[PDB]
């Protein structure tokens, strides 16, 4: 019992919220996306799914800003609302204090809105979790966002579907792309990998890669199709 | 079978389950409390029990200073004596300002127990646990003890007391009171009329009391200063020594 | 529970709640929209519960600008919602650049309507309460593009579609353009295609009392076809299933 | 009808009358002292049955015994009936219904 | 002319014994232009009498507005409201809205039929007790009235000499006043019934 | 049900009376009493206050 | 039992509300957060848990500050924590403006207090989840609060919280008897590590971080910092040394 | 089951709560309006009773809403006080706009969507009100009317709400004159009021009266609320005492 | 059915009504007997204690100096009813009328006041029915009872509380139809007697009543014009001399 | 099923607090529309429930929103009445606007509107009334005939029945109607609904109510010996 879902507002006897965790399943269900950075660029690099083959796809990385930008996993609808919010956030910045937003306190108040709902009795926890890249003054950093509003700093990670099996190409191959610096090329090519072995009875298709960028001399950069087809 | 998982919905007796089970929840810091009236004073004496010794005894407190003549001893939990504590304050600040004097024991306690009434009117706020009893000198009533309940009823008193053990210390009053023909303690100081509420809370409970194991708050006219651990020290070997 | 909530989660991480409302959309009549290289076409079945029922004074087919269409299926009652506050976002569009809105930007407006659900959930103010029962097929024609067809779920958010079928024939029309679509395609012939394909996946008679065809040719507007156009179009797809 | 006709209640919240007659009763039937106040055991709980009356007696004797005492003051009596005084929620010492 | 008695108009209310009188010119003017020769000034509700002068708009608004209120009284308590109590109901009204306010000068009129005891009063702009008992006049002609009215003034007038008194301190007044001068309605009041009389007067 | 009751109620106070002869002041205490009872299950006078 | 859960609100007949007891629940799975006041400061240390050897090492924290002189380290949910320092930072600024001096160390304990007690009251939020160990140095010396989820508070000459609050207490319990004087904050720095290395047995299946802060009067001009180079490298020699 | 709220459907098409309202009504005593081209008789009967049970000082069955339109109250009484407070507001408020004492008919349509508004909207709950409106209006006469709780209205020439509604209608239609006289009208209410009433003797205490004529003196409208004793002596003449 | 305000019942009703109408009948006693000069008003006092001091509570409490209250039902909700009940009178009927309400208007706002807190679902009806009781120039004296259902009613004499039914027929018995305010109070005190004994004396029965003008409680003189007040409470040492020559 | 709550979709598809609206509708009295080519003649069932009832003064089951459009209603009466008052502040409004009288195809999407509005809504029910609005168009003369439904969806038919045994009068509608040719005399088309309302009555030629709008802001209510006389054609024949 499970009688203690049905509110998000209930805390259970064991003292989790089911409605939270349940929300971190929501993820596994929808897309993979790999996050993974350098110190001088950040990459992300996505499975894209399409549900027949007359549809074209779903793009799942939104450019935040131009020295932002974010992937999503699980629902979207939820990952709308987010990206929206975020941006507001990094435009206001530009405004108010002529500053590029910084990762970090970007995060935290990514952190905030999810508390909101979290407290609040009507609505949900966000049903979607980011992995957040950006390049600010103190270089490349990159986040992994969650439902339970927790950002925390990793130099890779991945979420989603079967993402055991990025996170295990990821552990082996973590000092190689940390010491690559200033080659954009390899940042890009060592994601690649990464996502290839993610994937369980399907192949690599030029319009499944989706390759972001954000550099030191990189502006947001939105990669699809053609464009992925140097680094395939 | 309904009626004490919500605030308002009365049960089959016209009573309201809920409201009675927050007259139940002022044993859960497990204190007593005896306030007592003097002929120039009014003692309130209730227990410190510092359980733990990670804690620092002098930031443990029941009483709380509302005003510059107004004490208030909480009997019950921590989380809502402070919530009580702050109302209280902050309705003796607008009296004040609003209507130009000083605020008495009546007018603060008639008006926290109407609120308490509104929280239970409402099934948008819950009761709160905890007792309160605001002891002053009033300006033209002299000693003064107003309990306040957590339903909102509130009758005065020559002598309260409130715990777990409340019935014992409850004894030894009307005895007193009986055997004395008076609504007072004719003791003409307070430093003695403290004494007493030190001495009849002994007998009632059995125990000794120490330095860290009582707290004492004493309403004197027209001034209210809680005493501190060295001083209670000297009454009790007062109480010792005869 | 998960499904008696609105913005309760199930253990597989589903809000069944609004997975439920995508059957609300099929109910309805089967449109189906084919783009092509030279425009899209629209078509629909309209219903006809009565030879006294005016299926010709009622449609699905909406005009939404003078080069932005619409299909629908569900609930007419919310595709009053849906489609009057899309109307608005093309029109403010026009009033804000003086230029064409594109196909895709029609539909973040339309989803944005959608996302809404809630009663305490942040991002913007919540105040519908409900999913909504209807889904669109946009169509529309942006010169740097060109012609496009996207569809509007009203669970989820827009998809890029080269042919799309939504309403009760869905299933088995999406085989039928899983099989025969090309890119040599000319709009005279994806207006056969609409057709053939749409009367297999009907069960009333196909005629021009239970059918509508449309266009979004960038020159020639959005046009609603008549009965006497609809009518001819059968005949030329029975010549050619004899001859075949 | 024709086995029962006599539906004879038995109540467990009783009246301020009942319960100070069978206190009374049962401490007529073994020692006393002059500190011994009975009476003031039917108001402080209200929904007291006669059982208890006799696991109150029985209780008062056992810290009589505990001092090592030929009669039952008023300490006594006090702390045997803290002992079982029931949790009930049907007394009055906490009501405002009045 | 003023802002708050452009369109006019004078009421003038005194004591008897056991009676009171009322009275008004029935000339409604807007600047300089005569406009109705019958327009009352004075309205009732039940056995109370009011007069209201100044700014003919609010006239005609308070009419209304007062009967609406007295109305509400008299179903819900199943009795007539008193000329005692309806003072303080005026007072309120008026006092509501001391921004941009009523610009009236009300005159009550009326005898309780509790005492059997006449009861006059006066008010403002917003609103005031003036619970002289002497005599109460407002209107444009209220510094022409409180001197006439003054000198015809013996207490203790018999009803029909009554009539006489508060007549003639009508029709001299109103020759020199300018926003009124035709027409005139005397109430004689009593507490048995109440006499409406027209006078017969000379127009401008 | 209610009218076989006043009977048996005061045949009972007539027991008391030790009577052969029912007298009619134990029918005065019945209906007393019967009626009372039934104004207790409808809480006070609620048809008054509905 | 069952029963008087499901609300937030709602007294049980025991006298409780049973909800706000398994709040305290969801603190003990939390990480392990100390403080150890001391004569002319306090020493805030907590654990911070590594996720896996791809974590940023001394980059994330549980630390957070308040205005420029008072430390905060919750326990519990680390986002939970995070958003009952946010309400903190402005209400610590709030009394900044109205006042023009930074708040007593009381001051903030009541206002704290008040903010989880408003949770507990009302029947459309879920009280907090998290204990806040906090303090810091005024004008009256140093003083040191923890605060539960249920919205108690008192001071402590030292405070634990988390999955190791059994072995913790036991340390400071040892900590009072060697020291009944005080301690200089210097010495509890190398101390506040040594704690911390007994309490991660209580969580021994991952690996740790270490993270020392600390506020003191003379050492830090009243002022919160975090502790680094020298003097955190001295303390990990020292608990390293003694757990060996 | 379906005995919740107001915005869910029973699947037969009904509103339990409007069905239940209907059902408040006859829980409270039997209130007759006879309709005659000579004037209207409103009667009401009490509840229930007490010997020491003031009721000579007012009536609290029968308020008049103005001048020319007044109403007998069927129901609970707390539901009903608010509802003719509003109605009475109303009713001045028309006066003060187009200087006409107002019509039956917007009277009572106003107070159909009223009863309609809180079944309809919000959480609130449905009124169990029943009020015979009985007026004149320079239009169509003399005028009756009775509202349901269901927030809708019929024109009559008899109606009897209350307790006792079925009995009382039947002996009304069984007995009644198309032209009537005012005087029968008033005979006719007691006959009827007698035999469905559990009361053993017919007091002028357990009656309220009022008329609405215009021929009790033309030129003008007397409302005519009739006092105890007035009561008690056409109790004497019809010898029911 | 009998567990929303919201509900209505198959023979309808609420149930939340009867209920607090239930809770009425946990309460203590009190009465009204109205003489041709007078109504008294008369009620008891507990408190459980007896180191309670039983003139704080407050339960026969001037609303205004022409109309005195009791209650029976909850303690609680008197005091903030008489509150709510005061600052309504002067807003809607002393700035208005001029004066202190008559006796029937004050009564329908007392109705009105709990007549919301029906109508708001989760929102209890006061647990108090009231006695209410004044004077008017126009109505004379009055008696009301003003039910926690909303409803008044005036009545000749009447009793509310645990101990209702039995006063009630004392009541009818007793009630003459000419009676002075000096026979009222002793039969007031005799009736009331009968609700408790072993506790019964001059100092925890509180009694007053709403006779005749005094201008000794007026507190400013050289008007003769008005009246003083209609209302007096009745000191102890006065309840200890009926208690006596009865 | 999850009729529980509005708001709550339903694995069927269908919110069943519509479905149950349209239940209720069937309560109420039958009204028939019947559009000619110069005329529409909307007709309704007016049932007797008494012989105390008034024709003096209570309420026709036809109601003219504005000058030029008629409405008749089948439902619950009590949530008619509001509907139909709000349906004519706006229609007046909208000659607020444009100076132009109300248009009958902006008059049936407001009608639907405030339906469709309450059951997006959670905290109302739906009406629980389908209305026929018949009219011509201020500028033209061609006969317009609409419904609206509880849904909030709406429709245009030729001839359209609804309330009290709908099923058994849109049969009988099929078999006499023709749609390449509406009749083109007012007389005949009258007769039409005349006729169908007779099976819904069973027995009455005064519980048969015609009303009839015609072009030009013409709409009569007619007379009920004039019914008597179309009663007395189709008795004869039959």
């Amino acid at each position: 019992r499970n009688n203690y879902d049905g509110d998000t507002v209930t805390f259970s006897p064991t003292g989790r919220l089911f409605q939270v965790e349940y929300a971190l399943e929501a993820i596994k269900q929808g897309s993979v996306t790999v996050g993974l950075r350098s110190n001088t660029h950040a990459v992300l690099v996505a499975l894209k799914r399409n549900a027949d083959e007359l549809s074209s796809y779903q793009k799942k990385i939104i450019k935040c800003d131009e020295h932002m930008g974010l992937s999503l996993a699980g629902l979207a609808p939820d990952a709308r609302v987010l990206s929206n919010y975020l941006r507001q956030q990094c435009n206001y910045s530009s405004l108010v204090f002529n500053r590029k937003l910084a990762v970090e306190r970007a995060g935290h108040l990514l952190c905030d809105k999810a508390q909101k709902n979290t407290q609040s009795y009507g609505g949900r926890p966000y049903g979607v979790g980011l992995l957040i890249i950006g390049y600010d003054k103190s270089g490349a950093h990159l986040l992994e966002f969650q439902p339970s509003g927790n950002v925390t700093e990793l130099y890779g990670t991945a979420i989603g579907a079967r993402s055991q099996g990025a996170k295990t190409y990821l552990e082996r191959t973590l000092d190689t792309f940390i010491k690559i610096d200033g080659n954009p090329d390899e940042l890009i090519k060592a994601g690649v990998e990464a996502i290839s072995q993610s994937l369980r009875d399907e192949s690599l298709t030029v319009d499944n890669l989706s390759i972001a960028i954000v550099g030191k001399d990189t502006p947001f950069t939105i990669y699809d199709g053609e464009a992925v087809a140097k680094y395939i | 079978a309904g009626y004490d998982r919500h605030i308002t919905i009365f049960s089959p007796e016209g009573r309201l389950y809920q409201v009675e089970y927050a007259f139940k929840a002022t044993n859960q810091t497990n204190i007593n409390s005896l306030a007592v009236r003097g002929k120039d004073c009014t003692v309130v004496i209730s227990q410190k029990k510092v359980p733990d010794k990670l804690l620092d005894p002098t930031t443990v407190s029941y009483i709380f200073c509302i005003s510059r003549t107004i004490g208030m001893v909480v009997n019950g939990p921590i989380p809502d004596a402070r919530n009580a504590a702050l109302r209280a304050k902050a309705e003796a600040a607008e009296f004040r300002y609003k209507y130009g004097y000083d605020m008495p024991c009546d007018v603060l306690a008639k008006r926290m127990a109407n609120l308490s009434q509104i929280y239970t009117q409402r099934a948008y706020m819950r009761p709160l646990g905890v007792i309160l009893t605001f002891v002053s000198v009033d300006e033209e009533l002299g000693p003064s003890i107003y309990k306040t309940d957590p339903a909102g009823y509130y009758v005065g008193y020559k002598a309260t007391a409130t715990g777990p053990k409340q019935q014992e210390i409850t004894t030894n009053l009307e005895n007193h009171f009986k055997k004395s023909k008076i609504d007072h303690i004719n003791e003409e100081s307070w430093e003695k009329v403290v004494e007493f509420a030190i001495t009849h809370m002994i007998d009632a409970l059995g125990t000794e009391f120490s330095k860290n194991d009582l707290e004492v708050g004493v309403a004197t006219k027209d001034k209210f200063f809680t005493l501190s651990a060295e001083n209670i020290e000297e009454r009790l070997v007062a109480i010792a020594e005869q | 529970e998960y499904d008696r909530g609105v913005s309760t989660f199930s253990p597989e991480g589903r809000l069944f709640q609004v997975e439920y409302s995508l059957e609300a959309i099929k109910l309805g009549s089967t449109a189906i929209g084919i783009a092509t290289k030279e425009g899209v076409v629209l078509g629909v079945e309209k219903r006809a519960t009565s030879p006294l029922l005016e299926s010709d004074s009622i449609e699905k087919i909406v005009e939404i600008d003078r080069h932005i269409g619409c299909a629908m299926s569900g609930l007419t009652a919310d595709a009053r919602s849906m489609i009057e506050h899309a109307r608005t976002a093309a029109v403010t569009h026009n009033l804000y650049y003086d230029e064409d809105i594109n196909v895709e930007s029609l539909t973040q407006s339309v989803c944005d309507l959608a996302l809404r659900f809630g009663e305490g959930a942040s991002g913007e103010e919540r105040l519908m309460s409900r999913p909504f029962g209807v889904a669109l097929l946009i169509a529309g024609h942006d010169a740097d593009d060109g012609y496009q067809l996207f569809h509007a779920e009203p669970s989820g958010t827009f998809y890029r579609y080269n042919a799309k079928a939504i309403g009760s024939g869905s299933e088995g029309a999406q085989a039928e353009l899983l099989n025969e679509w090309h890119s040599s395609l000319t709009l005279k012939e994806a207006e056969l295609l609409v057709l053939k394909i749409l009367k297999q996946v009907m069960e009333e008679k196909l005629d021009e009392n239970n059918a509508q065809l449309s266009c979004i040719t960038k020159q020639d507007g959005f046009k609603i076809y008549d009965n006497e156009k609809t009518a001819e179009l059968i005949k030329e797809l029975k010549e050619k299933e004899a001859a075949e | 009808p024709g086995r029962l006709d006599r539906k004879i209640e038995f109540p467990s919240l009783r009246d301020r009358r009942e319960r100070r007659l069978i206190f009374g009763t049962i401490a007529s039937k073994m020692s006393l002292a002059p500190e011994a106040d009975l009476d003031s055991l039917i108001i402080r709980n209200d929904s007291l049955s006669g059982a208890v009356i006799a696991a109150i007696m029985q209780e008062a004797g056992l810290r009589a015994v505990r001092k090592n005492r030929y009669v039952i003051l008023q300490s006594d009596l006090e702390e045997a009936y803290a002992t079982q005084v029931k949790t009930d929620n049907t007394v009055d010492k906490f009501d405002f219904y009045k | 002319s003023d802002p708050s008695s452009i369109n006019g108009g004078i009421v003038v209310a005194m004591t008897g014994k056991d009676c009171v009188a009322i009275a008004c010119d029935l000339r409604l003017g807007s600047q300089s232009l005569g406009v109705s020769n019958k327009f009352e000034k004075i309205f009732h509700y039940g056995h109370v009498f009011l007069g209201i002068t100044g700014l003919a708009t609010d006239v005609t608004t308070l009419n209304e507005m007062f009967r609406y209120k007295t109305n509400l009284y008299k179903l819900k308590e199943e009795r007539a409201i008193e000329p005692e109590t309806f003072t303080q109901l005026v007072s309120s009204s008026l006092y509501e809205r001391r921004f941009g306010p009523y610009f009236v000068g009300p005159v009550v009129a009326g005898i309780n039929s509790k005492s059997g005891k006449p009861f006059i009063a006066g008010f403002d702009l917003i609103g005031c007790i003036d619970e002289a008992k002497d005599f109460i006049v407002s209107g444009t002609a209220s510094d022409q009235l409180f001197g006439m009215c003054e000198s015809l003034y013996e207490p203790n007038l018999e009803p029909e000499d009554l009539f006489e008194t508060i007549s003639q301190a009508l029709l001299n007044a109103a020759d020199r006043d300018a926003l009124s001068g035709w027409g005139a309605v005397v109430y004689i009041i009593k507490k048995d019934e109440v006499v409406k009389r027209y006078l017969k007067m000379r127009q401008d | 049900a209610d009218v076989k009751g006043v009977c048996t109620e005061a045949g009972m106070y007539a027991l008391r009376e030790r009577r052969i002869h029912v007298t009619q002041e134990d029918f005065e205490l019945a209906v007393g009493k019967v009626m009372n009872k039934n104004q207790e299950t409808a809480i006070s006078v609620a048809k008054l206050f509905k | 039992g069952t029963g008087y859960d499901l609300s937030n609100s709602v007294f049980s007949p025991d006298g409780r509300n049973f909800q706000v007891e398994y709040a305290v629940k969801a603190v003990e799975n939390g990480t392990t957060s100390i403080g150890i006041k001391c004569n002319d400061g306090v020493v805030f240390a907590v654990e911070k848990l590594i996720t896996s050897k791809l974590l940023v090492p001394q980059k994330n924290v549980k630390i957070q500050v308040v205005d420029r002189h008072i430390g905060c380290v919750y326990s519990g949910l680390i986002p939970d924590g995070r958003h009952l320092v946010n309400r903190g930072r402005e209400e610590a600024a709030s009394f900044k403006k109205l006042y023009k001096t930074p708040i007593p160390i009381p001051a903030f304990a009541d206002r704290l207090g008040q903010y989880v007690q408003a949770h507990t009251l009302y029947n459309s939020v879920r009280p907090f989840g998290v204990s806040t160990i906090f303090g810091g140095v005024d004008k009256n010396g140093a003083h040191l609060y923890m605060l539960e989820p249920s919205g108690s508070y008192w001071g402590y000459k030292g405070a634990a919280t988390g999955k190791g609050r059994q072995s913790a207490k036991a340390e400071l319990e040892k900590l009072v008897d060697h020291h009944p004087e005080g301690l200089s904050a210097r010495e509890a720095v190398k101390q506040a590590a040594k704690i911390i290395y007994l309490a991660h047995e209580d969580n021994k299946e991952k690996d740790f971080e270490l993270e020392i802060s600390w506020c003191s009067l003379s050492e830090t001009n009243g002022l919160h910092k975090f502790v680094k180079g020298d003097l955190l490298q001295e303390a990990i020699d020292f608990a390293q040394k003694e757990i060996n | 089951r379906y005995d919740s709220r107001t915005t869910i459907f029973s699947p037969e098409g009904r509103l339990y709560q409007v069905e239940y309202a209907l059902e408040s009504i006859s829980h409270a005593g039997t209130a007759i309006g006879i309709m005659a081209s000579d004037g209207i008789v409103l009667a009401a009967e009490r509840k229930v009773t007490s010997t020491l049970l003031e009721q000579d000082t007012s009536t609290e069955k029968l308020y008049k809403l103005n001048d020319k339109i007044a109403v007998a109250v069927a129901g609970l009484t707390a539901d009903a006080e608010i509802l003719i407070n509003t109605a009475r507001i109303h009713a001045q408020n028309y006066l003060k706009t187009y200087n006409e004492d107002i019509p039956v008919e917007i009277l009572v349509r106003r107070l159909s969507d009223i009863k309609q508004g809180y079944t309809q909207h919000g959480g609130l709950r449905p009124f169990g009100v029943s009020f015979i409106y009985a007026g004149y209006d320079d239009r169509y006469g003399y005028q009756l009317y009775t509202s349901n709780p269901s927030g809708n209205y019929t024109g009559w020439k008899a109606i009897s709400v209350g307790a006792n509604t079925s009995a009382a209608q039947t002996l009304l239609q069984m007995d009644y004159k198309d032209d009537m006289k005012v005087d029968d009208a008033i005979e006719l209410a007691l006959k009827t009021l007698s035999k469905t009433t559990d009361s053993s003797a017919l007091t002028y205490d357990r009656l309220e009266f009022a008329t609405i004529r215009k021929g009790a003196n033309d030129g003008e409208v007397y409302q005519k609320i009739f006092k105890p004793q007035e009561i008690k002596d056409i109790l004497v003449k019809t010898g029911i005492t | 059915y009998s567990f929303s305000l919201t509900t209505f019942s198959p023979s309808g009703k609420l149930g939340q009504i009867d209920y607090a109408l239930t809770a009425v009948k946990q309460g203590v006693t009190s009465l009204g007997i109205k003489a041709t000069n007078g109504v008294v008003i008369a009620t008891e006092k507990k408190s459980s204690s007896p180191l309670a001091m039983s003139e704080t509570l407050s339960k026969v409490s001037l609303l205004t100096p022409d109309i005195g209250a009791v209650y029976s039902g909850m303690g609680p909700d008197y005091r903030v009813l008489v509150d709510k009940s005061r600052k309504v009178a002067h807003t809607s009927y002393k700035r208005i009328y001029g004066e202190y309400p008559p006796t029937k208007l004050l009564v329908s706002e007392v109705a009105k006041i709990m007549q919301e807190a029906t109508q708001s679902g989760g929102v209890r009806p006061f647990g108090v029915s009231l006695l209410i009781a004044g004077h008017d120039e126009f109505n004379g004296f009055s008696l009301y009872q003003v039910d926690p259902s909303g409803s008044y009613f005036p009545w000749k004499a009447t009793a509310i509380g645990k101990g209702s039914v039995a006063a009630k027929t004392f009541l009818e018995k007793r009630w003459n139809d000419e009676l002075e305010l000096e026979d009222a109070i002793h039969i007031a005190l005799l009736t009331l007697k009968e609700s408790v004994e072993g506790e019964f004396n001059g100092d925890t029965i509180e009694l007053a009543i709403i006779g005749d003008e005094n201008p000794d409680l007026l507190g400013y003189t050289g008007i003769p014009t008005d009246k003083g007040p209609r209302f007096r409470k009745l000191t102890s040492q006065e309840i200890n001399d009926r208690l006596e020559a009865l | 099923g999850y009729d529980r709550a509005l708001s709550i979709f339903s694995p069927d598809g269908h919110i069943f607090q519509v479905e149950y609206a349209l239940e209720a509708v069937k309560r109420g009295t039958c009204a028939v529309g019947v559009k000619g080519k110069n005329c529409v003649v909307l007709g309704c069932e007016r049932r007797s429930t008494l012989k105390l009832q008034d024709t003096r003064i209570t309420p026709s089951k036809v109601s003219k929103i504005d000058s030029h459009v008629v409405l008749s209603f089948s439902g619950l009466n009590a949530d008619s009445r509001i509907l139909i008052e709000k349906a004519r502040v706006e229609a007046q409004s909208h000659r607020l606007t444009l100076e132009d009288p109300v248009t009958v195809e902006y008059l049936t999407r407001y009608v639907a509107g405030v339906q469709q509005r309450y059951t997006q809504s959670g905290g109302v029910r739906p009406f629980g009334v389908s209305t026929l609005i018949a009219g011509f168009d201020p500028r033209d003369d061609e006969p317009k005939l609409y419904q609206t439904e509880p849904s909030g969806i709406y429709s245009s038919w030729s001839a359209q029945t609804i309330g009290r045994n709908s099923k058994t009068v849109r049969e009988f509608l099929e078999k006499n109607y023709d749609r390449k040719e509406p009749p083109a005399t007012v007389e005949e088309c009258v007769k039409l609904t005349v006729r169908s309302l007779l099976e819904v009555v069973q027995t009455g030629a005064k519980n048969i109510e015609i009303t009839v709008v015609k072009p030009d802001s013409d709409i009569v209510a007619l007379s009920s010996e004039e019914i008597n006389q179309y009663v007395t054609q189709i008795e004869q024949e039959k």
